[PDB]
């Protein structure tokens, strides 16, 4: 059996202009097994109604998902993606970064 | 070639928590573009586009359904039986991908490739179960113990060969509508995470573009730097993709650089963003 760590990338659908509604995206990929936990936070709180792709994998058999929710950024407002997988020691949190 | 998908295939992730607890997740694709969803606990389907069905009839469509629907129910019902037999340790997960694809002129090759343990397990070639060495005792054990079901094999061939391109070319056309459409880009430079304090992280985004193929380089006049780290084409929930592309350089040398951005949807009218000053 194999166990692949999930890879996490976060990003906005359009270059954010504070005060202007964007799309926060969180793309987990390359993990395995497919049981995973994903959330998208706002200042550390799990944002509510979020949509996400349907399970799907790649040639090497690793799965990936696209989590994303509409949001309106500011100078303040810290946003991050919290991933939890059998292969992780403790929930992994990657924060968004307008610059990154 | 003609711009868009070149294959359609289904996908199956059946996860086995234990002898009586199995959960299977299926879906239908065209490269990355998912056009078919399978609502599970019911047994139906989810067409995500008018052209999801493909020049196929509400009569044949609804026909495939039961095949799939029952296959799933059966596939699980079975695995749990031979679970001890093939000495499976719970929990395990088995994946499956199968479909056909077009190729450089007019020869349509299909495929059905299964996995277990996140590993290769079996491949169908010239209509016949082929035990990926990756499997072992069990792969042969199954590949063989399964050939002895001509009906199953019967269905497998038809769909896989007969029913597939008849459908493939079918939807591709049925939906050449927006499958060949063209969405131009976006773009916006930005600098962040400094390498060796005194150097700079030139970051050139590019979003919303469709089709997927795309060009992006941190050039300086006629020429490029190529030290340019082309990122991964991640995706947007809308059928378009995102794409970072960093550049590594020193304080001064930054200024005077730009991000060129070709694309099938721009027509020589590339995107150029020069590396301005101060205001990020
Ligand atoms: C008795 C069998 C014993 C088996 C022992 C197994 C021991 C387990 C050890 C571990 C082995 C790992 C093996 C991994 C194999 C992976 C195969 C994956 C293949 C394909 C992916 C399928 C994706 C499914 C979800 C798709 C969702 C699509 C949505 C919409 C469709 C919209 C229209 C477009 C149509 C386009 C079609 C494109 C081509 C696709 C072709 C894919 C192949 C489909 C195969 C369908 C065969 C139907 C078979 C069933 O009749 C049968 C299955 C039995 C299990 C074995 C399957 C092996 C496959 C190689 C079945 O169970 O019949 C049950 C009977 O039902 C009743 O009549 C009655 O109660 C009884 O007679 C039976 O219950």
């Amino acid at each position: 059996m194999i166990q692949r760590t999930p890879k996490i990338q976060v990003y906005s659908r359009h270059p954010a202009e504070n005060g202007k509604s964007n799309f926060l995206n969180c793309y987990v990929s390359g993990f395995h097994p497919s049981d995973i936990e994903v959330d998208l936070l706002k200042n550390g709180e799990r944002i509510e109604k979020v949509e996400h792709s349907d399970l799907s994998f790649s040639k090497d058999w690793s799965f990936y998902l696209l989590y994303y929710t509409e949001f309106t950024p500011t100078e303040k407002d810290e946003y991050a993606c919290r991933v939890n997988h059998v292969t992780l020691s403790q929930p992994k949190i990657v924060k968004w970064d307008r610059d990154m | 070639a003609f711009q868009g998908p070149t294959s359609f295939h289904v996908i199956q992730t059946s996860s086995f928590t234990n002898s009586t607890w199995a959960q299977t997740q299926g879906s239908g694709w065209l490269d990355d573009l998912q056009i078919h969803g399978w609502d599970s606990d019911s047994g139906t389907a989810i067409f995500l586009k008018p052209w999801s069905k493909g020049n196929f009839s509400d009569k044949e469509v609804a026909e495939l359904e039961e095949i799939f629907r029952v296959y799933i129910f059966g596939f699980a019902r079975e695995v749990q039986d031979f679970a001890g037999d093939f000495q499976m340790k719970y929990p395990f997960e088995i994946q499956g991908i199968a479909g056909c694809e077009l190729h450089s002129g007019g020869a349509i090759v299909s495929f059905l490739r299964g996995a277990l343990g996140g590993l290769d397990f079996l491949s169908v070639k010239n209509a016949s179960c082929v035990p990926s060495p990756e499997g072992g005792s069990r792969a042969q054990k199954f590949c063989a113990l399964i050939i002895q079901y001509q009906g199953i094999m019967e269905t497998v061939r038809i769909l896989l060969y007969e029913t597939c391109p008849r459908y493939l070319l079918g939807v591709l056309n049925a939906g050449k509508a927006d499958l060949q459409r063209q969405v131009k880009p976006e773009a916006w430079l930005s600098s962040g995470p400094s390498p060796g304090p005194g150097r700079l992280q030139l970051v050139c985004h590019v979003s919303g573009f469709y089709p997927k193929p795309v060009w992006v380089m941190w050039m300086r006049g006629e020429q490029e730097q190529q030290g340019t780290q082309l990122g991964d084409i991640l995706p947007n929930a809308n059928w378009t993709w995102y794409l970072r592309a960093t550049l590594d350089v020193a304080d001064g040398e930054a200024a005077g650089l730009s991000c060129r951005v070709k694309h099938s949807s721009l027509e020589g009218q590339d995107i150029i963003l020069y590396w301005g000053p101060g205001s990020g």
